[PDB]
DNA sequence: TTTTTTTATGTACTCGTAGTGTCT
DNA sequence: AGACACTACGAGTACATA
């Protein structure tokens, strides 16, 4: 049954008028189809967008029901080689249909992890084998593939999903199930997710799990910090008060407690405090060079372990540093 | 059968004795268990990551949670536990993982459904994931997301970084905090009692004060401090003195030896010392960890002064982070710091 | 390789009763090696200009086309002596033009410019010229030619530079600075790419920073020194020292292998502490005590179970003021005789 | 000779009377023992240490040990061969004699030694000394992160080291932290003379002694070698003004540093990479190499604060250079031109 | 949605020489080697999208007239061409026996030359050297560099050049005179601009646009594609605030999609192809731009380390 | 004017013991 | 019944990598 599957897996679209966000792609996708003329297509985007079920519906709505038979879908986890694309990609071209009559699909999907001699095998099944197949490349970074192979399909970048799409599929989880959710709480939710949909899905899952009710309440603003681990904007801007006015002892206590009380981490409360000072107003732009190459230097550092508190210690004083510069 | 369990465990070393076999003795990861324990009445498991410092109980809240699911007989056959000690390339993925998450999920018995809930799923969890490559990493994206319907994907690491971002958003992420004492006392009292372990005061807060959010190794802290204290037999209470030397902990007195050499002095008695300090083995990382604290809390030093050294501060333990000879670094450190 | 046809023809060029004579492009090569000695090799260089030139004007009165003679250098120089591309050349260009003078050679020289990968010296001397770094000179190569010279042989032009680069008279040195600080800048920037090289051709395969390691190792330290070449271009002495190295720490490794039984120390904790002390255990009581202390050698060596190979192994270690190889050869041969005779007849328990 | 004169129990220490008890208090219980290592200066005793903690938890024939030689297949056909050193009670492996093939040999050994259960007729649970865990690479030390864990009833790891740096928080965290401090000069000294009782050496002065010991630095290791190395040149009997025999590496540092501090140019670092290869290619680390060095270039009187501030700086910037590079010569080159140009 | 129509690339796809709007010298050439016959060896080499393979697809179909079934033998990268290949299939085409015209030869064209294995390559030379008289050989690459020295010297050397502006307009207004789609000068202006110098590009767009929009209009260009990668990248390091470039970076790369690594890959290689400052400027940036990849590589990527790796740029042009 | 370097997956070539259908 | 050409799956050896 699909009520075990999880919330990113259950809500996946089967069908292109469940995938927003994307709209001069879907609809010219959808144009290409009714037309006829569908070239190789070329996905590119971050994670999350939307590409694989954009295909996975196109699919659908080209073959029917019957799309996990009349077409190839290679990815990442299947072994592909240059061996495996001169047999089975050349093979799967040649030959016709074994159900109905149309064209062949070739989903290539994740194929940015592909090798070098792969492409360049395949860059001419694509050009020789035009008037019977099609190819469907996604891709999340656009430089693990040669320009050979770039070239030969029509590019579509899928761009991160913004607000009215994120809320619009967030009212239609919050219609198919027994949910309710505070305004802020929904901001604060399209804040944490920079056009994720994977990540707004697990996060609404798991704050549905923590809310320990029959679901009588609402979900507010405290539930979705308190599931996510995030820092609420009044405990970043009360940090950054304390450390850009109150004494170094004042600041390092105030960090203290904030992250030991909550239990949030250094790593967030950096992320957070860049970009709230990123729309800061400041003097000559050395201020902002120090600031910024310092605390790169703390999330690189971060990113490998060491001393919570002596890299709270250096956030505190390399803002303060490079504040100093600022009078 | 379970006596040999019980005795076996009653004869390991307090990590694994006291080891969590329930997702309620879990003290401080609360937020993560709740979820767990949510979702051990429904069926809608999701695909998670559990990232956060060592020592926080990542891998025996996913061994609890199994365990709650599926019951000791099922606990063998509805797991894959992958971990560092095994080869993870892209062959190992595409073949041995893919298989298993392929593969239908197990029959369970009579005796199962009864008393479990028993979900129609398999877990395949994956313990240390920092030491897997950006390449078997990619492979696991379809393989988790196809078959998702028969297996679930737990994914566990420490830097949470080192993992790819298409696998990261895949799955819910759980940041596991810190066991700092306020929210593992309530732990290290029950394991102190437990063992009858005849402490004083204020030894149990100062342990994970040691710990700086580490469960394990204050565990073992208290479990060597015991040790000492049942050879002795004076029947006495063991002090905070008497645990801080067996951590590593430089005493008081040898730090403020060090603050009045790099206060007054030059490079030459700065050097002299250090080297004399370098004999006894201590650890740079603590004596750096005990400078920060000393010059940070001290209300005697100027802000410009503790901005650079904070600076130093970090720039030192960066370069220890890396396996670099501690007496070259302690050395520059104090050098550094000893000029202004 | 070991297994191949190479082999089999250099053994057959040492018994043949019929001339055997052999063409290749490419004779200073690993696989060419076997034929070093084995059989008489000649050179075919570059040809005049004036055999070609006449060969040419005859081609062109013949296949009724045009041609002066001065453009023929030019033809000659940028297709760096292969007469069948200039033969080609011609025919191709022939049908169009019949006439190539002073006027369309500039297009047809930058047409067909030959371009040959740079034998691993060549990129030495082209990396660490200082015409190629001056203000005119960046515009002409420019910095993608200079990634493009350290790409043509990714695996030795590092290990060039860092051979050759302060052996170098540097003149892009700016106002105020000297060259040792030159060279200094050109050291670290050389241990960058070291760091860089390591993060490539270690776990993960790192391979997309190749590019990176194109400048911190090879184009940023020769654009710091660049300039004259005041001696010869000297080859890297790195891949030596690294085997000899390679090979020590194998003779260390069994030396320690045999006497952990006593010692229970680690490789470097013998090497460093033990062999000053085995040093004048084994060799010291043979310049004061003659040929009467080998009993004394013989009981030491069995007692950490060494053996003859491992003594004359274990001389070879210290360096500086303490040098064996002529200590040994000072020693008399009548104790080395009876040293080495006594080892082969008393029993040794491994 | 150190090795004729070495403890072999708890109770035959001479110094550290305090780590004494601390080894006796854990292995009084020797069955509830957890993971354990070893870190101090190289050259205290803790090799000997662990050893006599072992003779405390088994039973004498833990000496008695033998050299065997194992083999392993990597990803492909190339193999390794290498020894290691077990005993009827615990075994000892050392994967600082291999490049970055040492995982395999970590898991694969230590899953089998795992799985296999003790042999009768000679506790519960087989030892395993990892020597200089320093080398270990972070792969390995993540592949043996959960084998600590999995198997604690019948494999317990005694880590010896020399320094925790290397050492990932892992690792750090699954087992006791021991530290083992280098022996002040007077029991250096009161070892010597027992060994020099024992030895028949005649000593005119016994300050001489008490040198030897301000010469090693609290090393044993170097005491006593250098003790013996000594007592042959001046023929079993030590005078009041006998000269300290210095290892050959460490007069070759001194000579380098006297070159750097008395000529700064080019043609001068040539003859210093010459030095700094023939100084390599003899099985002589480059951090131990970089250490001295900068030891003796700070120890130069010619120099003042300024010059040492920038020595150490530059000391400490390619030792984190040299820690995150393989081509050695690379970065002690360049710290050598840096030095150079500071001067 | 039963059967699709081929797309303008391969139903537009040129089938003689005078169709090419390519190099017009290199064009000409072929044209009179295949008007008097004679084609010798040749490698062209190029850059993907500007009319190299179906350039000597067409001279080898109006050179060998009916013959060319039986007189071409065509290999691509697709299929194997290994030693063994070289060894046996080469061979026998080149030894088989055809009788053709007295002025025409048998063609093998090699589609990606560049990518034949080293034995394969030098196998072939005397497959080339010994047919000379009734064989002939094309290549077809990209890079001229991967094919070694013994077989260019064999054959002449094409190097195909982009395509002007000039060019690809005149074969974009042919093909919306064969399709009656109505256009705009901004337009066309736009496709030129985004397809730089890549008529294949440029054609798939203009397919695109037709079939989404209808109208070939600048503003529905940039809206179904978007502007160059490399050149925004380049506007973004070549400004002259730090504050400008983080503008530019936040919102025309961060806020639109491009992945960290993306960005950081696309900076290198525009600081690399750089010609406005000067060498040593450009080498301390891509040393920056290196030591920011290198951060990148290992999952750190995100806004903070492009911000970073920014101001250490500005920094380094603040003199 | 000249020799070497740890490892990791994909690619290509080679010999090669082996498993089975066929002919003196 | 059996011998031996034909053959195709497998261990070993290198060779690149933007
Ligand atoms: N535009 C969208 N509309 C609705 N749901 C979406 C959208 N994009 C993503 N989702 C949700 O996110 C899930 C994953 O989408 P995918 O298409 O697999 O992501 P992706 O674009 O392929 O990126 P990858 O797979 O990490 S490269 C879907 O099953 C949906 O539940
Ligand atoms: N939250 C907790 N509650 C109780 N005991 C805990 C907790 N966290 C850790 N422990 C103790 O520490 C031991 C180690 O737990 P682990 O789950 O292995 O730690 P960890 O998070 O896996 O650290 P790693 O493996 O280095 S990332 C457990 O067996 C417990 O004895
Ligand atoms: N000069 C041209 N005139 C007309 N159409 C052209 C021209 N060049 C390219 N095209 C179109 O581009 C399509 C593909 O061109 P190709 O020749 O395959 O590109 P290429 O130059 O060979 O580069 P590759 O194949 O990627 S290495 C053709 O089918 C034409 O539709
Ligand atoms: N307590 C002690 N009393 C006397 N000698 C000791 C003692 N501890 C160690 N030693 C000496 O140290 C030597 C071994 O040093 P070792 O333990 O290998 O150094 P490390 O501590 O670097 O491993 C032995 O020869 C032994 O004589
Ligand atoms: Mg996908
Ligand atoms: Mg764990
Ligand atoms: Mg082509």
């Amino acid at each position: 049954s699909k009520e075990n599957l999880p919330w990113v897996e259950k809500y996946r679209p089967e069908t292109l008028d469940e995938v927003y966000g994307q709209n001069e792609v879907i609809t010219t996708v959808r144009k290409f189809v009714d037309e006829g003329k569908l070239p190789h297509l070329l996905f590119y985007g971050p994670p999350g967008t939307g590409k694989t079920s954009t295909i996975v519906a196109l699919a659908r709505e080209i073959y029917g029901k019957n799309y996990s038979n009349m077409v190839l879908e290679l990815n990442a986890s299947d072994d592909r080689g240059i061996d495996v694309v001169r047999n089975q990609i050349k093979d799967f071209a040649s030959t016709r249909q074994i159900f109905s009559k149309g064209f062949k699909l070739i989903i290539l999907d994740e194929a940015d992890a592909m090798t070098n001699a792969a492409q360049n095998a395949l860059r001419r099944v694509i050009e020789r084998y035009t008037k019977n197949t099609r190819f469907c490349v996604l891709a999340n970074y656009a430089h693990k593939l040669t320009p050979a192979l770039l070239s030969r399909c029509t590019r579509f970048r899928f761009q991160p999903l913004p607000q009215e799409a994120i809320e619009r599929r967030i009212a239609n989880v919050l219609v198919h199930e027994k949910l309710k959710l505070s305004p802020n709480a929904e901001k604060a939710l399209i804040e944490l997710s920079n056009g994720d949909m994977r990540r707004v899905l697990n996060v609404l899952q798991s704050c549905k799990a923590t809310l320990d009710n029959p679901d009588e309440d609402e979900i507010s603003d405290d539930v979705i910090y308190e599931c996510c681990g995030a820092p609420r904007p009044s405990d970043l801007k009360a940090v950054l008060k304390s450390i850009l006015e109150d004494d170094w002892g004042t600041a390092h206590y105030t960090l203290n407690k904030v992250r030991s009380a909550k239990g949030l981490a250094l790593i967030d409360l950096i992320e957070g405090i860049v970009k709230i000072l990123e729309d800061y107003e400041l003097q000559n732009e050395e201020t902002r060079v120090h600031l910024l190459t310092k605390l790169a230097d703390i999330e690189y550092s971060i990113s490998k372990g060491g001393n919570d508190q002596i890299q709270g210690s250096a956030v505190i004083g390399a803002i303060k540093a490079s504040f100093e510069n600022e009078t | 059968s379970k006596l040999a369990a019980e005795q076996s465990l009653a004869q390991q070393p307090w990590v694994e004795k006291y080891r969590p076999k329930n997702l309620d003795e879990v003290t401080a990861q609360d937020h993560a268990v709740t979820v767990l324990k949510k979702t051990l009445k429904s069926a809608n498991l999701p695909h998670m990551l559990f990232y956060g410092p060592p020592g926080t109980g990542k891998t025996s809240t996913i061994l609890a949670l199994t365990k709650e699911l599926y019951g000791p007989d099922l606990m063998k056959s509805r797991i894959l536990e992958l971990n560092a000690s095994d080869e993870r390339g892209i062959s190992i993925v595409r073949e041995k993982v893919k298989n298993f998450a392929r593969l239908t999920v197990s029959k369970p018995s009579k005796h199962d459904l009864e008393n479990y809930p028993c979900p129609p799923y398999k877990i395949i969890i994956l313990d240390e994931a920092d030491s897997m490559t950006a390449d078997a990493q990619s492979a696991l994206r379809r393989t988790m997301e196809t078959y998702s319907g028969v297996t679930r994907f737990c994914l566990i690491c420490n830097y949470v970084t080192r993992i790819i971002d298409p696998l990261a958003s895949r799955c819910s992420k759980f940041r596991f905090k810190a066991l700092d004492a306020s929210n593992a006392i309530d732990r290290l009292r029950f394991i102190s009692e437990q063992e009858n372990v005849k402490c004083d005061d204020g030894v149990l807060e100062r342990i994970l004060d040691i710990s700086a959010g580490d469960l394990r190794r204050g565990i073992t802290l208290l479990q060597s401090a015991s040790k000492g204290a049942q050879y002795l037999g004076d029947g006495k209470n063991i002090t905070s003195t008497q645990v801080e030397e067996l951590a590593g902990v430089v005493p008081h007195d040898i730090l403020i030896e060090i603050v009045e050499k790099v206060k007054s002095g030059d490079f030459d008695e700065i050097k002299k010392y250090v080297n004399t300090f370098m004999k006894s083995g201590w650890s740079a990382a603590s004596v750096v960890n005990q400078l920060h604290e000393y010059y940070i809390t001290n209300d005697n030093f100027d802000t410009n002064f503790k901005n650079q050294i904070s600076w130093l501060l970090f720039t030192t333990d960066s370069r220890l982070n890396n396996g670099t000879n501690e007496h070259i670094q302690l050395l520059n450190l104090l050098v550094k710091i000893s000029q202004l | 390789g070991d297994r191949g046809g190479v082999g089999q023809l250099a053994q057959f060029c040492r018994k043949t009763s019929t001339p055997l004579i052999l063409i290749c492009n490419e004779r200073n090569l690993p696989k060419m090696r076997p034929f070093d000695r084995v059989c008489l090799d000649i050179q075919f260089r570059r040809p005049d200009a004036n055999s070609i030139k006449s060969r040419l004007m005859t081609i062109a009165i013949r296949e009724k086309f045009k041609l002066d003679p001065n453009v023929i250098d030019r033809l000659i120089q940028t297709t760096r002596g292969d007469i069948r591309q200039v033969i080609n050349l011609l025919s191709t260009i022939s049908t169009t033009t019949k006439t190539i003078n002073h006027e369309n050679i500039n297009e047809i020289s930058k047409a067909w410019e030959k371009n040959i990968a740079l034998k691993p010296f060549d990129i030495a001397h082209k990396m660490l010229d200082g015409q190629i770094y001056s203000d005119i000179g960046s515009r002409n190569f420019t910095l993608n030619d200079k990634i493009a010279l350290y790409f043509d042989d990714f695996d030795f032009t590092p290990l060039m530079i860092q051979e050759n680069y302060l052996s170098t008279r540097p003149s892009v040195l700016k106002p105020g600075q000297s060259h040792l600080e030159a060279v200094a800048e050109a050291a670290n920037c050389i241990s960058l790419g070291d760091i860089v090289e390591k993060k490539i051709r270690s776990s993960e395969q790192l391979w997309s920073l190749l590019p990176l390691h194109a400048v911190l190792s090879s184009v940023y330290p020769a654009s710091k020194v660049a300039g004259h070449m005041a001696g010869r271009i000297n080859f890297t002495a790195w891949l030596g020292q690294n085997s000899k190295s390679a090979k020590y720490y194998r003779l260390l490794q069994e030396i320690h292998y045999h006497t952990r039984l006593g010692t229970s120390t680690d490789k470097i904790g013998l090497r460093l502490d033990y062999l000053p002390t085995f040093r004048k255990r084994l060799l010291d009581p043979f310049l004061k005590q003659g040929a009467d202390a080998i009993s004394s050698v013989i009981e030491v060596m069995d007692d950490y179970y060494l053996t003859k190979e491992d003594w004359d192994s274990i001389m070879e270690f210290f360096v500086g003021p303490d040098v064996t190889t002529a200590i040994i050869k000072k020693i008399p041969a009548t104790v080395k005789s009876g040293f080495t005779r006594k080892y082969n007849s008393m029993t040794h328990p491994v | 000779w150190v090795d004729k004169y070495r403890p072999k129990s708890l109770n035959a220490l001479s110094h550290n009377e305090e780590l004494t008890n601390f080894l006796k208090s854990l292995s009084d219980q020797p069955r509830d023992l957890p993971h354990l290592l070893l870190y101090g200066p190289n050259g205290t005793g803790k090799k000997t240490r662990c050893m006599a903690l072992l003779e405390s938890i088994f039973g004498p024939g833990v000496y008695r040990l033998k050299i065997d030689v194992r083999q392993f297949v990597t990803a492909s056909n190339r193999k390794l061969e290498l020894n290691v050193v077990s005993s009827p009670y615990h075994l000892e492996i050392t994967p600082s004699d291999m490049g970055n093939n040492d995982r395999i040999v970590i898991q694969e050994l230590l899953k089998e030694v795992a799985q296999m259960e003790q042999v009768d007729f000679q506790h519960r649970y087989k030892c395993v000394i990892i020597n200089e865990a320093n080398s270990l690479t972070k792969d390995a030390q993540a592949a043996l992160r959960r084998t600590m864990e999995k198997y604690s009833k019948n494999i317990r790891l005694i880590m010896v080291c020399d320094s925790m740096s290397p050492i990932i928080a892992p690792i750090k965290s699954r087992c006791l932290l021991i530290r083992c401090p280098a022996p002040s000069d007077s029991e250096i000294s009161t070892i010597l003379s027992d060994v020099v009782t024992n030895e028949r050496i005649q000593l005119e002065t016994k300050d001489i002694l008490k040198r030897i010991a301000q010469a090693s630095n609290g090393n044993l290791r170097v005491s006593l070698l250098m003790l013996e190395s000594m007592a042959l040149n001046n023929e079993l009997a030590l005078k009041s003004s006998s000269p300290i025999i210095k290892p050959d590496w460490i007069i070759v540092i001194h000579k380098l540093t006297r070159k750097i501090v008395k000529e700064r140019s080019v043609n001068s670092l040539i003859e210093c990479r010459a030095v700094l290869y023939d100084l390599l290619a003899h099985c002589i680390p480059a951090n131990i190499i970089l250490k001295e060095l900068t030891f003796s270039l700070l120890d130069v009187e010619t120099l003042n604060t300024t010059n040492k501030s920038s020595i150490i700086e530059y000391s400490s910037v390619f030792d984190e250079r040299l820690s995150l590079g393989n081509k050695a010569i690379f970065h002690l080159e360049g710290f050598i031109a840096k030095v150079m140009c500071c001067l | 949605t039963l059967s699709l129509q081929l797309p303008w690339v391969e139903k537009y796809r040129p089938q003689v020489l005078s169709d090419i709007v390519g190099n017009k010298e290199t064009i000409d050439r072929l044209q009179q080697i295949a008007k008097d016959g004679n084609m010798p060896h040749m490698i062209i080499s190029g850059m993907p999208g500007i009319g190299k393979t179906t350039s000597v697809h067409c001279l080898a179909h109006e050179l060998l007239g009916r013959s060319y079934a039986d007189g071409v033998l065509e290999l691509n990268a697709s299929d194997d061409r290994g030693i063994d290949v070289v060894r046996n299939q080469i061979k026998h085409f080149a030894q088989k026996k055809l009788h053709l015209p007295p002025g025409k030869h048998k063609i093998v064209i090699l589609d990606e030359a560049d990518s034949m294995t080293a034995g394969a390559q030098q196998a072939l030379r005397r497959t080339m050297e010994l047919y000379s008289n009734s064989t002939r050989f094309a290549f077809a690459c990209n890079q001229s560099n991967k094919i070694i020295e013994p077989l260019q010297s064999r054959c002449a050397i094409l190097r195909y050049s982009k395509l002007s502006d000039e060019d690809v307009l005149k074969r974009l207004l042919q093909i919306i005179k064969l399709e009656d789609v109505k256009y705009t000068n901004d337009g066309l202006e736009a496709i030129i601009f985004t397809a730089e110098g890549d008529m294949r590009q440029a054609i798939n767009n203009l397919q695109s646009t037709v079939a989404g929009h209808g109208l070939v209009n600048a503003d529905n260009v940039f809206k179904i594609v978007d502007s160059p990668h490399p050149l925004i990248v380049k506007k973004m390091l070549l400004a002259s605030n730090l504050e400008d470039s983080i503008q530019i970076l936040r919102t025309d790369l961060w806020k639109k999609g491009y992945s960290s690594i993306d960005i950081v890959t696309t900076s290198f290689r525009v600081t690399k192809n750089l010609a406005q400052v000067k060498e040593s400027v450009r080498l301390e940036m891509i040393k920056e731009i290196g030591l920011t990849h290198m951060r990148i590589l290992e999952g750190v990527g995100t806004y903070l380390q492009l911000a970073s790796m920014l101001a250490k740029i500005h920094k380094l042009n603040n003199k």
